[PDB]
């Protein structure tokens, strides 16, 4: 109902999306002269699955289930952005503004903990075409940026980093900076990834959506001193729709 | 070194002419800028917005320019944006906000310039300790 | 006679090679629950995600560290000051990622050496004794509940306390002195002076005691056995240490009063550091040591250096490296 | 009994005059520690929103948000060192907050210029300074003249409490060596621990 | 370039010109640096040893140099028969000094 | 707060031993006050127990027997020797300073123990390896930077506000 | 290895403890 | 972690040595 | 094979001229009145191809086009650094006093 | 040469323990009669 701060501080609910009933599995019409836009979108993820390095000999590697070890701080919400149509009917969204990502920390069997910046930043999400109404079997797919983890000031524990810092490792002043140089010398990654919603709950007559959702993007890098680890996020969604 | 007057001669308006304070003034001027600025200002920065400080460089290229007296104490009654396109009385403290900015009602006339020529010394005095922070302290 | 009478007569008694009583009855429990957890964080921990801001901190043995690097690391400020006991995390995982063994320790550790304390009243009462022993033990007390929980309920976070190490210790004295200039605060002076002043007294009146044992054997043996236990007279001549050290100095700086003498050397130390536990505890409000940075000005207005002036670019080095990647905005305010 | 008792009341009024802004309000005595960190972060969200800034999706340099962030149990809350104190509740901020933490919408659109006032005089009003009163953090030069009540009071509190525990306990001791008789020290003739067995 | 003194377990690169005026430097904060190599084109030139006559002119070249010349004038090193660490040691005109102290 | 920047004098092992001899001094000290002073005869009937002792009587003034105990059952040992006592409370801040005193004689010539060689060579090579070792080398860095300027004028140390050390917004 | 060095010191003198404590001189009253 | 290998000799033989002087010196006073 | 991005870019217009696509906006200080009003707008339409491309910001006054006019030989673009403008950092780049 | 580095505390553990068990026997010995 219209719960309160106070009825919910404390109890990890401001963690979750807004759900819609059993019943609301209706449909949404699109009248394509209008214009539209996602008042408020929101991801909550349920499972994080990392890819684990197979041997040199190999044969294939799986997505292995890990532990949450940074609390009910993971989701993403008060996304927005606008819905157009497009000329073959289909339906995107283009984000603008929200809190569109979170740190998170996952650790795998044996202790190995894999950050990730878990992002839509600068989503774009499109139906197939045609679509003049949204269904409980309307799909998205989209791409969106994952930029470096740690970001340009950051600084590492002997004090060297991108756009601030030592730029050598000073503790050691006649080493051979030579085999040295991948943490000597930061490096910024940005990468894409890509996500498919699953609208399953509609409500026509709220203009509210609820599915699932399933992304792919890669793990922390830490300014380019080891490889990233490919990650698989699934979880839940929640969308109002309003005529813009 | 000591205070003189040469010291005490800051810009009156920006057509050139200048005042000559006494050491009375400086220090009246020092005390009331304790009273009614520092809290935000002092040093020479800002606290509240440490892009923009007191140095009277600074103040040379606002918009009025505000290197002078007469510019320091019209932004003591109708501040604006570095820019001079925004009047920011709701925020900043002047005589016409003292509605809400209390420590202003009672500033005469004779007390803004009183700051105003302070601002304007004390750089000539600390050089680049003044605007500066914490590097030169 | 009845059964809880047998073991109330079992818990305070006098014959037991440790005595446990009452308060041993909480005591014992609680620093057995810290030791065991202490010992195997020291050694296993996995990395403690200190300042809340996902950057974990290895303390652990196993993890890189050695005796003088490793602690037990406190919990995360995005805890700041809540409880969180293991049943509160998804995981012992999530637990030990957020610094849980830290609050748990400290907790039964705190509790356990209050009890401590009750204890050396409890059993001086069982025994004939004079109370007050207890009393000179809050002075180290005091000075572990400062750093362990008020600085942090001040400061608004257990991970501003100290931490369980000895780097750690370090770490948390030099961060301590840019954010409120202990150096510069009386009450630290007046815990210097405590200690200072305790080790020379100690060293003083060891020495005078010694200078004046009576010969009781040969050259060949150790003077000690001149000593025997619970023997009814002394084994020095306080009257020749007066005369000595009434010398020394001059007849009345000199004590003739064993009770006095004592007295004096339980007060000096015990003081002091009331007063540098009582000066953590209120420089947790930021009521900080004293202030003279650009205190000294010419004719002119230039700045004239003090020494204090040092002290701040000292300061201020530990200021603006401390956490480096943890402040955003311009002030450090807690 | 009595001087444990008020002990234990002047820790109370310790921690009462430090966190509580009810019956503390801090129109008269200042913000609260909480209270002028959290005046920080919001003074720096609306200026640099002013600027442009997309304060909700601004990663800073940890990938931690720059401005807001959830705490442990998801609300969201100011960011930086001030995460922990996202318990601060005060009139000036509430309004912003809606069931899962603060608004975006709100924060976007509802910022009054008295909260940008009264966040700016909180955040220069902050319950620090040193014991001759200069006003700020210990790297401060002279200039301002402030100790904040709050600190005045809560540290003079603590100091009270603490020695009047000591208080407790000396004569809380006394009181039961003197009613068992040997207050005045051991009876020479009837020494206890001798009619004890030895420990081993 | 500015040369280590004794007290110091590390320095920062500082450069100046034959009166003292700082002119160039390696910065730790990028985002307001006007001194740094990139943007006043220093250079280095090698007169004598191995190197001599040799130039370098781009500036992650110029900068390991720049950091071996507060250590005076710079050497070739057989780092790997001893496996050393690159942290200095004391003579023994220092291991006799303590002794005997 | 030099020693600390430039030498890294806590890490030394022998201020650990000094600061061990002054504290414990400090220690001794308090404790054996307050058990000759909680362990006194009855020696008069005044409460008031300072005026019950004359500097000549042969007798001791308080119980070593019961002291011990007490400490025996509370702390698991006790004293039992009043030589060996007083000799240990000499002998414990006395052997503290000139442990420390050595120590300096190392500084004298900059042999300080400054560093875990180690540790140095994980963590260049490891950017996610940190302790409180680390964390406590930057702070030195910065009392060294920040201070050196002033506190060495005859160096006319000259640090463009780009080369100095600081974490982010401070 | 390092980490084993230390712990088996460590062992060591808690055993210590338990000897001093338990299996000490009886101090007796001549 | 690369620490220094005669660290262990080093520790091992600054414990044993001292420790069996003052057992030998123990055993051999409760023998008499 | 391994670089410096920021390091580089201080060797290019970047170090020494206000980088319309890159540059943190308090740089706008240094000059008479474009900030903070045209800072904003510099920068929220900031990507540019060519430095009098920010003439043609819509809704510029016949003042704002003069004094961007004034202020164009101050100004260079170089391609953007996602390291520069990632985490809001044209707005707030970690740096105060 | 490339030996084995254990070799040395092995050979050092293998010579004193033994050594210094039949030393304090011996020294106890002769401090009976
Ligand atoms: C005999 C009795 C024996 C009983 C022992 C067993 C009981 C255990 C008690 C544990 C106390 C330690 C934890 C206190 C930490 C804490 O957060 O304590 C502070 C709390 C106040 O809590 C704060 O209270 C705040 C309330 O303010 C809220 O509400 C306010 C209302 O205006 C404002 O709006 C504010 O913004 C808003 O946040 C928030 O909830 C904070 O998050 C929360 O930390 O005080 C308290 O509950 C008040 C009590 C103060 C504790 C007293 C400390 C005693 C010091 C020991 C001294 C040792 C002496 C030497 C020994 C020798
Ligand atoms: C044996 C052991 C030895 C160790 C003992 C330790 C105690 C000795 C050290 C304390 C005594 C020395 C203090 C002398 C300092 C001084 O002259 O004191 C001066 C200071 C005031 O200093 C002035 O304070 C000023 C504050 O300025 C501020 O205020 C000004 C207006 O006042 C301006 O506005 C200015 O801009 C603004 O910044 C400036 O800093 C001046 O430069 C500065 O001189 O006194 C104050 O703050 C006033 C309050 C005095 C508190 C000090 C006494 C506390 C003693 C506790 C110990 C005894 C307790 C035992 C219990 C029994
Ligand atoms: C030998 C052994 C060593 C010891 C030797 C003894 C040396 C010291 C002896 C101490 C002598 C005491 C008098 C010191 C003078 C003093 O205080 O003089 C200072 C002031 C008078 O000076 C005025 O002090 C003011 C202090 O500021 C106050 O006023 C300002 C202006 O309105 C602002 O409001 C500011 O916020 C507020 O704090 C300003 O600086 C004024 O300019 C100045 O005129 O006296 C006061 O306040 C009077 C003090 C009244 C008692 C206050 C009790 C405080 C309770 C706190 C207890 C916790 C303490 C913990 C400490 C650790
Ligand atoms: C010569 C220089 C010098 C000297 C003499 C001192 C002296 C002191 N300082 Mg200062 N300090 C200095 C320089 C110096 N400092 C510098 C340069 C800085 C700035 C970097 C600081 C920063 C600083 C801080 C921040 C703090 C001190 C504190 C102290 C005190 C520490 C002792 C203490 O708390 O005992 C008190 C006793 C204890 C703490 C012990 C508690 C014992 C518990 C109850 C039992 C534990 C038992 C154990 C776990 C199990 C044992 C069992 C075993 C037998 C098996 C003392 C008065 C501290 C202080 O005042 O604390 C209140 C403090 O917090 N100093
Ligand atoms: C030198 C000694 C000293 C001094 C000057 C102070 C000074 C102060 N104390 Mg402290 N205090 C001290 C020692 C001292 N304290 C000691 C030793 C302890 C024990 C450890 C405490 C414990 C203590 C507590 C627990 C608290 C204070 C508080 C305070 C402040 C408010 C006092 C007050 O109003 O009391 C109350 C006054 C009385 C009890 C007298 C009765 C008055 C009647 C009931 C009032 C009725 C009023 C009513 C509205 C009128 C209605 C009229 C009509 C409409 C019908 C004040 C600044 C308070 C504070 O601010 O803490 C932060 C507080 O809560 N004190
Ligand atoms: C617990 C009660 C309490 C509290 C919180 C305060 C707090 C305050 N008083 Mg008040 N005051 C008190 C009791 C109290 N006082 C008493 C009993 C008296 C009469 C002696 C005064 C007389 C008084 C005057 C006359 C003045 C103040 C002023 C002030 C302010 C400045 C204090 C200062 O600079 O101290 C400086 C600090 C010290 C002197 C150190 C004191 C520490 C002692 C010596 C050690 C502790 C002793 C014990 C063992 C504990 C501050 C708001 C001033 C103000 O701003 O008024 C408008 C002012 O001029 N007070
Ligand atoms: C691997 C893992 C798990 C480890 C955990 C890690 C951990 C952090 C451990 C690290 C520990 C570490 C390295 C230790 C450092 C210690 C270090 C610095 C060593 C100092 C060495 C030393 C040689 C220093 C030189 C100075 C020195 C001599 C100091 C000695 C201090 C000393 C022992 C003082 C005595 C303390 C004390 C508790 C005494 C009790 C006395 C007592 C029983 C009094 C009772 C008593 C009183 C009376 O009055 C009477 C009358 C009677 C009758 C009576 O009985
Ligand atoms: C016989 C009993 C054995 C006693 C226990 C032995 C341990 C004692 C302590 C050993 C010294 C600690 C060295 C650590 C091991 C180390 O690597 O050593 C090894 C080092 C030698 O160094 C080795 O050298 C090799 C090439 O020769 C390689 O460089 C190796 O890397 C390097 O380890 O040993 C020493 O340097 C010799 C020790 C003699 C030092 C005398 C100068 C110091 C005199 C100061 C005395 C003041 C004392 C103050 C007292 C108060
Ligand atoms: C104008 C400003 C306002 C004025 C303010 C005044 C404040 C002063 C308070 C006066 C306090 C009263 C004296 C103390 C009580 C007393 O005398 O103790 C009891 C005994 C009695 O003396 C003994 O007296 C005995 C006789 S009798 O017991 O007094 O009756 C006698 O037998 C014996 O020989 C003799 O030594 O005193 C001592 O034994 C002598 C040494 C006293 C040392 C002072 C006590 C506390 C020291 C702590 C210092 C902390 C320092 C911190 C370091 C970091
Ligand atoms: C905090 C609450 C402040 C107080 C108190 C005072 N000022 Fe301020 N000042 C503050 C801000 C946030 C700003 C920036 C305004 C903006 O353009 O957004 C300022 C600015 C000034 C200026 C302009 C300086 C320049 O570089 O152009 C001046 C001359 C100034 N402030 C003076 C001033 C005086 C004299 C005050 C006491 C009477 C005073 N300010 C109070 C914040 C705060
Ligand atoms: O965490 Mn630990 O340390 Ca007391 O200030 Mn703020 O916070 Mn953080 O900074 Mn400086
Ligand atoms: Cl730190
Ligand atoms: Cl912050
Ligand atoms: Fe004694």
């Amino acid at each position: 109902q219209t719960l309160t701060y106070d009825d919910i501080v404390g109890t990890g609910l401001a963690n979750k999306c807004p759900t819609l009933d059993d019943t609301a599995r209706g449909a949404y019409p699109i009248d394509s002269s209008q214009t539209y836009r996602i008042a408020r979108l929101c991801l909550q993820p349920t499972t994080f699955l990392v890819k684990e390095e197979p041997k040199n000999k190999r044969q294939e590697a799986e997505f292995v289930p890990t532990k949450l070890v940074t609390r009910e701080t993971t989701s993403l919400d008060q996304i927005q952005g606008e819905l157009k149509v497009n000329s073959d009917g289909s339906l995107t969204f283009v984000e603008e503004d929200g809190i569109d990502f979170q740190p998170v920390t996952v650790q795998m069997a044996g202790g190995e903990r894999i950050p990730l910046l878990f992002t839509v930043k600068n989503l774009v999400a499109s139906t197939q075409p045609n679509v003049t109404s949204i269904t409980t079997s309307t799909d998205f797919k989209g791409e969106f940026n994952v930029p470096s983890y740690r970001t340009a000031n950051f600084l590492d524990p002997k004090g060297r980093g991108l756009a601030s810092g030592y730029d050598s490792a000073i503790a050691l002043p006649q080493a051979k900076e030579e085999e040295l140089a991948r943490a000597n010398v930061k490096r910024f990654s940005l990468t894409k990834g890509q996500i498919s919603l699953n609208v399953a709950k509609v409500d026509g007559r709220t203009g509210e959506i609820a599915g699932t959702f399933e992304s792919e993007q890669l793990s922390d890098d830490d300014m380019g001193a080891h490889e990233p680890h490919e990650v698989k996020i699934q979880g839940v969604f929640y969308a109002s729709i309003e005529p813009a | 070194a000591e205070l003189t007057p040469e010291v005490l001669t800051v810009p009156l308006n920006s057509e050139g002419k200048t005042i000559t304070l006494t050491e009375k003034q400086y220090l009246e001027g020092k005390r009331l800028f304790q009273y009614a600025c520092a809290s935000c200002h002092v040093g020479g920065i800002t606290k509240t917005n440490p892009s923009l400080d007191l140095r009277t460089e600074t103040l040379a290229l606002a918009t009025p320019p505000r290197d002078n007296i007469e510019g320091l104490v019209d932004y003591m009654k109708n501040p604006t944006t570095y820019d001079g396109e925004q009047e920011i009385a709701e925020v900043h403290p002047s005589l016409r906000s003292a509605d809400i900015f209390p420590k202003m009602r009672n500033l005469t006339e004779k007390d803004l310039v009183a700051i105003a020529g302070h601002i304007l010394v004390e750089p000539k005095i600390l050089g680049d300790k003044w605007g500066g922070g914490k590097v030169y302290y | 006679a009845n059964l809880w009478e047998r073991f109330c007569n079992w818990v305070t008694s006098t014959d037991n090679r440790l005595y446990v009583g009452w308060f041993g009855v909480i005591m014992i429990p609680t620093l057995l629950a810290a030791t065991i957890c202490f010992v195997i964080a020291f050694i296993a921990a996995p990395p403690v995600d200190i300042d809340g801001i996902r950057e974990p901190v290895s303390g652990s043995l196993l993890y890189g560290n050695n005796i003088i690097t490793g602690a037990v690391v406190p919990s995360s400020n995005a805890i700041g000051l809540h409880f969180y006991p293991i049943w509160e995390a998804a995981s012992l995982d999530e637990w030990l990622y957020n610094g849980g063994p830290y609050q748990l320790i400290i907790f039964h550790f705190l509790l356990g050496a209050s009890c401590y304390m009750g204890r050396q009243w409890e059993l001086s009462y069982r025994l004939g004794m004079r109370p007050w022993i207890c009393v000179a033990y809050s002075a180290p007390l005091a000075s572990a509940f400062a750093v362990f929980l008020i600085y942090p309920i001040g400061q608004g976070s257990f991970s501003d306390g100290m931490p369980l190490g000895i780097s750690g210790t370090f770490n948390f004295m030099i961060v301590f002195q840019a954010e409120h200039n202990i150096l510069m605060h009386p009450f630290h002076q007046l815990g210097v002076a405590g200690v200072f002043g305790g080790a020379l007294f100690c060293a003083m009146h060891g020495s005078l005691v010694t200078s004046s044992l009576i010969r009781e054997t040969t050259e060949t043996e150790s003077a000690n056995y001149g000593y025997k236990f619970g023997q009814e007279e002394e084994t020095y001549n306080i009257v020749a240490a007066h005369g000595y050290f009434g010398r020394l100095i001059f007849q009345y700086a000199s004590f003739n009063n064993s009770r006095s003498l004592h007295f004096f050397l339980a007060a000096w130390p015990v003081v002091g550091v009331w007063f540098t536990a009582l000066g953590i505890s209120t420089m947790a409000f930021n009521l900080n040591g004293f202030n003279f940075n650009h205190s000294v000005i010419d004719a002119k207005g230039n700045v004239i250096n003090t020494w204090a002036d040092i002290i701040n670019r000292a300061n201020l080095g530990m200021e603006v490296m401390h956490e480096r990647n943890a402040h955003n905005f311009p002030l450090d305010l807690a | 009994y009595s001087l444990g008792a008020l002990s234990m009341m002047g820790f109370i009024a310790t921690c009462f005059v430090w966190f509580n802004n009810t019956v503390y309000p801090s129109e008269f005595y200042g913000p609260t520690g909480p209270e002028a960190s959290q005046a920080q972060a919001m003074t720096f969200l609306i200026r640099d929103q002013k600027l442009g800034a997309n304060v909700g999706s601004a990663q800073g340099p940890t990938g931690l948000g720059k401005y807001l962030m959830r705490s442990p149990t998801g609300e969201i809350i100011f960011g930086g060192e001030t995460m922990r104190f996202w318990d601060f509740r005060g009139p000036w901020l509430e309004p912003l907050r809606g069931p899962n933490g603060l608004d975006l919408n709100k924060i976007k659109n509802d910022i009054q210029p008295w909260q940008e006032r009264r966040a700016a005089e909180y955040m220069t009003h902050a319950p620090l300074g040193s014991l001759n009163s200069v006003g700020g953090v210990a790297t401060e030069i002279n200039s301002v003249n402030f100790v904040s009540p709050r600190s005045w009071l809560a540290t003079s509190h603590f100091v009270l409490a603490f020695f009047f525990l000591v208080g407790h306990l000396w004569h809380a001791g006394r009181a039961r060596a003197a009613a068992a008789g040997f207050e005045k020290g051991i009876d020479r003739e009837s020494e206890p621990v001798l009619s004890m067995p030895s420990l081993d | 370039v500015r040369r280590m003194p004794a007290f110091f377990e590390s320095f920062p690169v500082i450069l100046t010109d034959k009166n003292g005026v700082v002119k160039a430097d390696i910065p730790f904060r990028r985002a307001e640096s006007k001194y740094s190599f990139e943007q006043q084109g220093v250079t280095v030139s090698f007169y004598g040893g191995e190197l001599n006559g040799q130039t370098f002119t781009d500036p992650p070249t110029v900068k390991s140099y720049a950091r071996k010349a507060i250590f005076g004038e710079i050497f070739e090193f057989d780092t790997e028969t001893l496996n050393s660490d690159g942290i200095f040691r004391t003579s023994p005109r220092g291991w006799f000094t303590f002794a005997h102290a | 707060l030099f020693f600390q920047g430039f030498h890294n004098w806590t890490l030394n092992p022998f201020h650990m031993m000094g600061v061990a001899g002054v504290l414990g001094g400090a220690l001794l000290c308090a404790i054996h006050g307050a058990t000759v002073e909680n362990t006194l005869f009855q020696d008069g009937e005044g409460a008031s127990t300072f005026r019950a002792f004359n500097p000549t009587q042969a007798e001791e003034t308080y119980s070593m027997v019961t002291a011990n105990r007490f400490w025996s059952q509370i702390f698991g040992i006790a004293f039992s020797n009043k030589r060996w006592l007083h000799f240990f409370m000499l002998f414990v801040p006395v052997t503290g300073l000139w442990m420390s005193a050595i120590g300096v004689v190392g500084l004298a010539l900059n042999l300080r123990s400054y560093d875990f060689i180690s540790q140095e060579i994980r963590a260049a090579e490891d950017p996610e390896f940190e302790t409180f070792y680390t964390k406590n080398l930057l702070l030195n860095e910065g009392i060294r930077a920040w201070m050196a300027p002033q506190d060495q004028p005859h160096e006319n140390f000259v640090f463009p506000e780009e080369v100095l050390p600081r974490g982010n917004a401070l | 290895m390092e980490t084993i060095t230390y712990v088996f010191i460590f062992a060591c003198i808690i055993a210590l403890f338990f000897f001093a404590i338990f299996f000490r001189e009886p101090p007796r009253i001549t | 972690m690369e620490v220094n290998q005669l660290g262990l000799i080093a520790t091992a033989l600054f414990v044993l040595v001292p420790s069996v002087f003052l057992i030998i010196l123990y055993v051999q006073t409760e023998s008499q | 094979e391994l670089v410096n991005v920021v390091d580089e870019k201080l060797g290019t217009a970047y170090g020494e001229k206000i980088d319309l696509n890159n540059t943190n906006i308090a740089a706008f200080i240094q000059y008479r009145g474009l900030y903070p009003t045209l800072a904003k707008l510099i920068v929220k339409n900031a990507p540019y191809e060519s430095v009098e491309d920010v003439l043609n910001i819509p809704g510029l006054t016949e003042r704002q086009k003069q004094i961007l006019r004034e202020n164009l030989e101050h100004f260079t673009v170089t391609e953007v650094e996602t390291a520069l403008v990632e985490g809001g950092d044209r707005y707030n780049n970690g740096l105060y006093k």
